[PDB]
């Protein structure tokens, strides 16, 4: 805690603070290119530069900690002196293009230099000229407009955890990118992009469609995968231009994945746009909306109670799982699948049995990481960037199952099941390294549970944390988490859904938008299918009524996230053509079937909601749960026995995991650029 | 060689290619594709060229230069204003 | 300005008038309970709240023959920073709360493919510099609210002394493998 | 020079490259000038040993070997090469 | 005349309809068998 | 100087001259122009849309002093008087008729216009 | 064990290269590659005796050679197949009461690919449950290995039966390189770790093969002779294998062009 | 004890919602910390849902066929009498 002066007035700081810090806490702008909030302090650039008295030198902000009684003066005639001076060396090389440059309207060098620069030229020279290099379909290079701030080595080598960026040569003529022509292929990869300061580095998608200007943005949430990843969405008019990433420091610090940013494309092709009926033939024609009601209400009034079976699927939301949910208990039905296998085998009895109990923040709390049939590098890109951050501070990770590459260091345990057995039955080192370890934590994938034996694995999983202090009252610490695959899951476990109760003998489905896992043998030959969605991939095909609906950025709704996270999905644009919300339909096919739903609007639905989980109320927040040990108590007696099969992952194609993304042009490029190179049958031993 | 082929994608900016140009036509409402594929490649003695399609300065557009010491000799590099090619003599 | 009266900051119960929410009472109950009691700019848990259409909002002038459709509409109330593509803006964000109303319909017509909107509210934006302001002209205008908090970058520490660290001994052995 | 790398038939990763014997026992005692966790300090002396077994010059094969030998990134041992006249 | 290619070219610019199979076809079941409609190549299942 | 009709100019290749910079859509007081723009097969960032409504338009000139490489203009006819209000929607294949029919006129005109500084 | 006998002395020399995958490797990778195969292998409990079949085109150089030198560690026996049709396949499979059958499952067979024939062979793989073991009509009969990139019920990839060991952590273990143990079983004629090292050295003699002269392995490099003469050859002398399955000579000459004195073997036929 | 070996056929789901922390859901939360795997145990297949929030009412909410719903609120009841409720609850 010292005193120091900016621009006369006093303030009280820390003393390790560096003066930019001080600036900006005290509301003072100081203009930067190379600093970030992230990354490593580099002093490439100079236009921090400021004037401090009885230092003869300007002193570089950024890379200069406080000194006590020191007085900084940003508004001298000094200072502008040393940012036009810098200003105008880093203008003097600067190629003319920004009416081509996407950075246009968006530019710190352009904002910085009609704000801080002299305002006019006097370089009269050839300017130096580039070649331009090949990283791939998702970023774009333009290397006459960088300014080697050195921010994309940074970010590769510290956040995405590749070695592939550097700067080679010397003097004027130096370069920054890859000596031999390499793609920039890795997830994360176009956050690069929003990194760099100029138009430098470009989304490729995304090249010279739009201007800053003519954009409205909104605040939402991503469901391509199970964490909740905070984005904003920027529009024109009726068509969705690009995807952001948001603030949030519990949720993908800053970053998104390479699907988040780029597969929201597949909204806009494939989409199904008014309900239809197909014929014995297969021939699909287009239908009202009140001749599908009243034709599945006659279904529903004449089917028999125990032919009616559920599909719920990937993209459902709590509302629409609400609406079935209760269509069909009216209806005395209380199945909601029809699938053979592939089920998760877990209770929805308690919250913590199924959820993330130490949060996406706990990989920093934890000093022992053991994963189970988890890659987190294609699950979860965002939070593999934050373990590789704590494994740079002291994080030990060890894996049973599919040896994955990822970018850090992680010991292999086994690949079967053998190995967890005999951690629970002891006799095996790793017992010990989990009880000498402070916060031992376990990492389930959840794909490992729908193993045949998924209910063996979850008891000898829960026999091994309480044996060794994984779940401990001492400790204050719940270290068990299921990394989920699917946000229709969360949410149907939310509500209290029980996923293996299985209909063996279905003559009318109800598929609630389930596309993935899906085989022409799970439906019986002679039932009645009706579908509701919003793409013709997968189950359109299966469908004798097909029912348009509503993407995610086309409703208001409520998503779980996998730690246990409520938030708002908001409306963006209205769904295309003559598709209906979820729960609207589900309560006209209710009313039309005689048994109508007491709801009219998102608030009564809401209030049914709260009368089921009322913690599906407070939003962006997590509800804590007192019933940890209770839940994931070692019961006596229970199953135990584990296939001798290897625990496996359930992603082949980063790019292509659901409808949306395989309906994506974006993402079939990038499988065609990268699936080749990325695939390998061994370990990269080098990392 | 098919347009949506790996090589013909990444030879062209991952860009769906049309070797006849004439898709423009409708799609950009223009043949100025077709007319700037008929100037051919101008061959420059230096490694660097200058580039403001015009006889002066404000007559075309803003002065850019263009390297032409590529990574593969003779290589012919476009200019992002107007359309035309450069390539280094031999 | 954007940290600075208790009836605004005052959330009022909800009272179930409707046939469905006189069904569904001990959800309305529920909400009552868990909602928080009053809105301040410092809360972390959002909340949506409806509209209150009792004397409180005789102060609009959107209830006209032709419209009666913007009376009663849940806006959005946040604060939008400026986006991650840029550090330095000219005009920079952040510093004041957003209320936003959604998109009600947009199409192209046909003609020249031009753009239009069908509900010519909610096109642009209501900037407030306090949050109390928001909520004080939703409750005069009888709009109700979807409030969601601000979420910043934490406070690191930064050196470059961290660029150049000593490895430690050679004979530091890692018995973790 | 140009600081990247030139499209060159006699230069691409299917050149073979491997260090004699001599530069082997080279090799160690560079290695052993230095403490245990530092090898990438090695980089320039092992350079001149490919420069004095290769007619003079260092192939991209050579640097790999390199990058490979040290535990250390490629695209290091490229701005070593590189930075270099 | 041919004011349809315009307008339908706006219309899938933001919203292309998904083509849906017309007249009689081949069933597994109660699946329905078509052919793909995308023109990129998965190259990853013809490869080697 | 005189403000008349709007047309697009080409280089004397025969390329287009405007690069889809969206500067002219932003300067037009009346918002008359309406722009959008994907990446052309070969490469080069050109318009798919370019219109401007004459009918909102008060032929102002702020669109082609914005221009940074000459592409729209207002040329010097002024007869241009329609029977029907829907030819009055310049799409872009008026413009560049109109810029491929006055092209000698205008390039007169701004030949003078630019030696004036000079 | 005889096959680590580069490890002792020099293991940061270059051991194998697959121009065919851009790939080289050194003698420690080379070991912990293979290390890992007899590991995975072993924790599926794989014995020695068992027969693991191979189907593999020759575009998998690398898979082929970790295959070859893991089943030699494991002391699992190798059995090239060579099949064209269901029928084939299924009397490969009767025959060799094979444990396990390694494949690649875009090769072409006829008309139909590899794993497509698999399937017609087995029709218990497609609805085989998620992590169950295989009830087939085949007895000995576990384990569909693959190399490709999808995934297909009833088999796993090549990636996922690997296991690279630790220092510590480790409950496995390998049994000592027998010399006797049955290694490959081509043309109805037994190979061993002795016959093959045997034949290695004779071969040595005959076409004057040093320490020094680079060995060009190219086609298919299941042959006991390629096999002999490549990796074996320079895990047992040092000398540099380089494998450029699946490419024409054209290819194989420009390759080739580097080196000296290079001993040239086609489809395991010296040429 | 006979009540709640067998569930009967026309019950189908027991929610309990409460708080955390609360004096007002004190009973209702230790009967579930004490007697849930009891109950769990003699009804494998049944759902047992349990859902807290910061400041929401006791409720055991039964449900029957054909959707019926019957809530009961559970608060200030200690063990005998929320053992009693259940039992009413179940009985019906
Ligand atoms: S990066 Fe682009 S917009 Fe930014 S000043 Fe440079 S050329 Fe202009
Ligand atoms: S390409 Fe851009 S972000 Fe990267 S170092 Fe250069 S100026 Fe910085
Ligand atoms: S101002 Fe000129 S260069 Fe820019 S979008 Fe318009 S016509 Fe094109
Ligand atoms: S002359 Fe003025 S009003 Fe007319 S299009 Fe140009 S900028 Fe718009
Ligand atoms: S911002 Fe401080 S030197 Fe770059
Ligand atoms: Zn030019």
């Amino acid at each position: 805690q010292i005193e120091i002066f900016i621009d006369g007035k006093p303030a009280k700081v820390d003393d390790s603070y560096t003066i930019f810090q001080a600036c900006y806490e005290n509301g003072v702008i100081v203009p930067r290119f190379c600093y970030h909030e992230r990354l490593s302090v580099a002093g490439n650039c100079r236009m921090c530069l400021v004037e401090v008295e009885n230092v003869p030198k300007p002193v570089a902000a950024c890379a200069s900690q406080v000194v006590p009684g020191m007085k900084i003066k940003t508004k001298s005639e000094k200072t502008r002196i040393h940012r036009g001076n810098v200003m105008e060396f880093l203008l003097a090389n600067h190629p003319l293009d920004c009416p081509i440059c996407d950075q246009g309207g968006e530019c710190d060098l352009q904002d910085i230099s009609s704000v801080y620069g002299y305002g006019i030229s006097r370089y009269n020279e050839y300017k130096r000229a580039v070649e331009d290099k090949n990283y791939g379909p998702l970023v774009a290079t333009s290397m006459n407009r960088c300014i080697h701030c050195t921010r994309c080595v940074r970010f590769a080598t510290q956040i995405a955890g590749v070695e592939d960026l550097g700067k080679t040569g010397r003097g004027k003529a130096a370069e920054i990118g890859t000596y031999v022509e390499k793609t920039f292929n890795t997830e994360l990869s176009g956050n690069v992009v929003d990194v760099c300061p100029v138009g430098a580095l470009t989304n490729a998608p995304y090249a010279f469609t739009s201007r800053p200007w003519e954009l409205k943005s909104f605040y939402t949430s991503d469901v391509f995968d199970t964490l909740g990843s905070a984005i904003q969405v920027d529009t024109r008019g009726p068509e969705i231009m690009r995807v952001l990433p948001r603030i949030h420091e519990e949720i993908n610090e800053e970053w998104i994945s390479d699907k988040t940013r780029h597969a929201f494309d597949g909204l806009k092709r494939q989409r199904i746009n008014s309900p239809m009926k197909r014929s014995k033939d297969g021939n699909y024609e287009d239908i009202f909306w009140e001749e599908a009601i009243q034709t599945i209400s006659k279904k529903c009034l004449n089917t028999p109670s125990d032919q009616i079976g559920a599909i719920i699927g990937e993209f459902a939301d709590i509302e629409s799982i609400t609406a079935l949910k209760d269509f069909l208990n009216r209806l005395d039905v209380d199945n909601f699948e029809v699938r053979q296998h592939g089920n998760l085998k877990v209770s929805p009895d308690f919250r913590a049995n199924y959820l993330m109990n130490s949060k996406i923040t706990g990989v920093e709390d934890a000093d022992v990481l053991l994963l189970v049939g988890c890659n987190p590098r294609y699950e979860a890109p965002v939070l593999n960037a934050r373990i590789l951050k704590s494994t740079r501070k002291n994080l030990k990770v060890f894996n049973i199952g599919t040896n994955q590459d990822l970018n850090y260091k992680n010991v292999h345990l086994g690949n079967s099941t053998k190995v967890l057995k005999e951690i629970a039955d002891g006799t095996h080192p790793f017992a010990e390294r989990l009880k000498k370890a402070k916060l031992p934590m376990i990492m389930v994938g959840a794909s490992a549970l729908e193993r045949e034996d998924g209910a063996e694995l979850y008891n000898t999983l829960k026999v091994i944390s309480n044996k060794t202090g994984v779940i401990s009252e001492e400790k204050s610490w719940n270290g068990f988490n299921i990394l989920h695959k699917e946000m229709g899951r969360i949410n149907a476990l939310e509500l209290g859904i029980n996923p293996t109760s299985v209909n063996k003998n279905a003559k009318l489905v109800f598929i609630l938008g389930a596309d993935n896992n899906l085989r022409p043998e799970d439906i019986p030959a002679d039932a009645f299918v009706v579908y509701f969605g919003t793409h013709g991939d997968e189950g359109a095909y299966y469908a004798d009524i097909i029912l348009p609906t509503a993407a995610y950025t086309e409703k208001n709704a409520t998503w779980v996230n996998t730690e246990g996270r409520v938030q708002q999905g908001r409306l963006v644009v209205m769904p295309p053509g003559d598709a209906r919300e979820d729960w609207q339909i589900i309560r006209a096919l209710s009313e039309e079937a005689g048994v109508p739903l007491p709801y009219d609007s998102l608030e009564e639905l809401r209030y049914r909601v709260a009368e089921l989980a009322p913690h599906l109320l407070k939003y962006d927040y997590i509800e804590p749960t007192i019933f940890g040990k209770v839940a994931l108590s070692a019961q006596q007696g229970v199953k135990t026995t584990l296939s001798p099969t290897p625990i496996t992952d359930y992603i082949d194609n980063f790019y292509m995991t659901d409808a949306i993304s395989r309906a994506s042009v974006t993402m079939a490029k990038c499988s065609t650029a990268f699936n080749h190179e990325k695939f390998s049958n061994f370990k990269n031993l080098a990392k | 060689l098919n347009p949506y082929s790996y090589e013909a994608l990444k030879e062209n900016h991952w860009l769906v290619s049309d070797s006849s140009k004439k898709n423009s036509e409708w799609t950009h409402k223009s043949n100025a594709e077709q007319l700037i594929a008929k100037v051919p490649i101008i061959y420059v003695d230096s490694n660097i060229v200058r580039c403001i399609g015009g006889t002066e300065i404000n007559a075309g557009h803003p002065q850019v230069y263009i390297q032409l010491d590529t990574r593969k000799h003779g290589t012919p590099q476009t200019c992002k204003y107007c359309g035309l090619r450069y390539a280094k003599k031999m | 300005m954007l940290l600075p009266y208790f009836e605004i900051q005052k959330i009022p119960a909800k009272i179930a008038k409707t046939a469905n929410e006189k069904i569904l009472s001990v959800g309305v109950a529920q909400k009552n309970n868990i909602q928080p009691k009053t809105v301040t700019a410092q809360g972390q848990i959002g909340f949506v709240q409806h509209p209150q259409l009792d004397s409180s909002c005789q102060y609009t002038q959107f209830y006209t023959p032709q419209r009666r459709d913007i009376r009663g509409r849940v806006a959005r109330i946040y604060i939008q920073d400026t986006n991650h593509m840029h550090d330095t803006p000219q005009i920079p964000e952040g510093y004041k709360w957003t209320l936003e109303f959604e998109r009600q319909a947009q199409y192209k017509t046909p003609w020249m493919g031009w753009s239009f909107n069908g509900d010519t509210f909610s096109k642009r934006n209501h900037y407030f510099c306090t949050l109390e302001d928001a909520i004080s002209y939703c409750k005069q205008m009888g709009f109700g609210y979807e409030v969601s908090f601000p979420r910043s970058r934490y406070h690191t520490r930064k050196s470059y002394a961290d660029n150049m660290l000593w490895p430690g001994h050679d004979n530091a052995v890692d018995e973790d493998c | 020079r140009l600081a990247a790398h030139r499209k060159n038939d006699d230069n691409s990763d299917s050149v073979p490259f491997e260090f004699t014997p001599e530069n082997y026992k080279e090799i160690e005692k560079i290695l052993a000038k230095y403490p245990l966790k530092q090898k990438r300090s090695a980089v320039m002396p092992l350079l001149y040993l490919v420069q004095e077994q290769n007619n003079n010059w260092v192939p991209l094969s050579a640097m790999k070997k390199i990058a490979k030998l040290l535990e250390m990134p490629e695209i290091d041992v490229y701005e070593v090469a590189t930075f270099y006249t | 005349l041919n004011r349809m290619r315009f307008i339908t070219a706006q219309r899938d610019r933001s919203r292309a309809p998904w083509q849906s199979p017309k007249g009689e076809g081949v069933f597994q079941g109660k699946k329905l068998i078509v052919a793909s409609n995308s023109p990129f190549i998965d190259d990853m299942s013809i490869r080697d | 100087l005189f403000r008349g009709e709007h047309a697009l100019r080409r280089y004397p290749t025969g390329e287009e001259r405007c690069i889809a910079c969206k500067l002219c859509q932003s300067a037009c007081p009346a918002r008359a122009i309406t722009i959008e723009t994907e990446p052309r097969p070969d490469g080069s960032r050109r318009t798919v849309r370019y219109d401007i409504d004459m009918t909102k338009c008060i032929y102002c000139g702020f669109c082609q002093e914005a221009c940074p490489v000459d592409a729209i203009v207002e040329g010097p006819n002024y007869e241009q008087t329609a029977y029907l209000h829907e030819d009055l929607f310049y799409d872009k294949y008026k413009l560049l008729e109109n810029g491929d029919k006055w092209e000698p006129q205008i390039a007169r005109n701004i030949e003078y216009l630019i030696n004036q500084p000079l | 064990s005889p096959l680590a006998a580069q490890l002792a002395i020099n293991g940061n020399r270059n051991a194998v290269r697959y121009e065919n995958q851009n790939r080289t490797w050194t003698f420690n990778e080379l070991d912990a590659h293979t290390n890992a195969f007899a590991y995975g292998l072993t924790e599926l409990g794989w014995k020695a005796g068992d027969k693991l079949l191979l189907w593999v085109e020759k575009n998998h150089t690398s898979e082929i050679t970790t295959a070859q030198v893991g089943a030699a560690k494991a002391g699992v026996t190798l059995v090239p197949i060579y099949a064209h049709s269901a029928e084939e396949l299924e009397k490969a499979l009767n025959d060799t009461k094979a444990k396990g059958l390694l494949l690649s499952p875009n090769s072409k067979a006829g008309n139909s690919k590899y794993i497509e024939v698999v399937n017609k062979v087995i029709p218990e793989l497609y609805n085989t449950g998620r992590g169950s073991t295989l009830k087939t009509k085949f007895a000995n009969l576990q384990h569909i290995i693959h190399t490709g990139f999808y995934t297909f019920p009833g088999t796993y990839k090549f990636r996922q039966i690997m296991v690279y060991a630790s220092k510590n952590f480790n409950t496995l273990t390998l049994p000592n390189v027998e010399l006797n143990a049955p290694l490959f079983i081509s043309g109805n004629q037994t190979y061993t770790l002795k016959d093959l090292i045997s034949k290695t050295e004779e071969n040595r003699k005959t076409s004057k093969l040093n320490d020094n002269t680079p060995v060009f392995v190219t086609g298919d490099s299941r042959s006991p002779l390629s096999f002999s003469l490549g990796i074996l050859n320079s895990l047992l002398h040092g000398n540099y294998s380089v494998y450029t399955g699946a490419q024409d000579l054209n290819e194989v000459g420009q390759t080739i062009r580097f080196y000296d004195n290079a001993l040239l073997l086609v489809d395991g036929d010296i040429v | 004890s006979s009540w709640q070996k067998l569930i009967g056929t026309n019950l189908r789901e027991l929610r309990f919602v409460f708080c955390q922390n609360s004096q007002r859901s004190l009973g209702l939360r230790n009967y579930i910390a004490k007697n849930y795997w009891n109950l769990k145990n003699q009804n494998p297949n049944f759902p047992l849902i349990v859902r807290e929030c910061e400041e929401a009412d006791p409720y055991i909410i039964a449900r029957y066929q054909y959707g019926v719903e019957k809530k009961a609120f559970a608060a200030n009841n200690n063990e005998a009498e929320i053992e009693n409720i259940i039992k009413t609850l179940v009985e019906q």
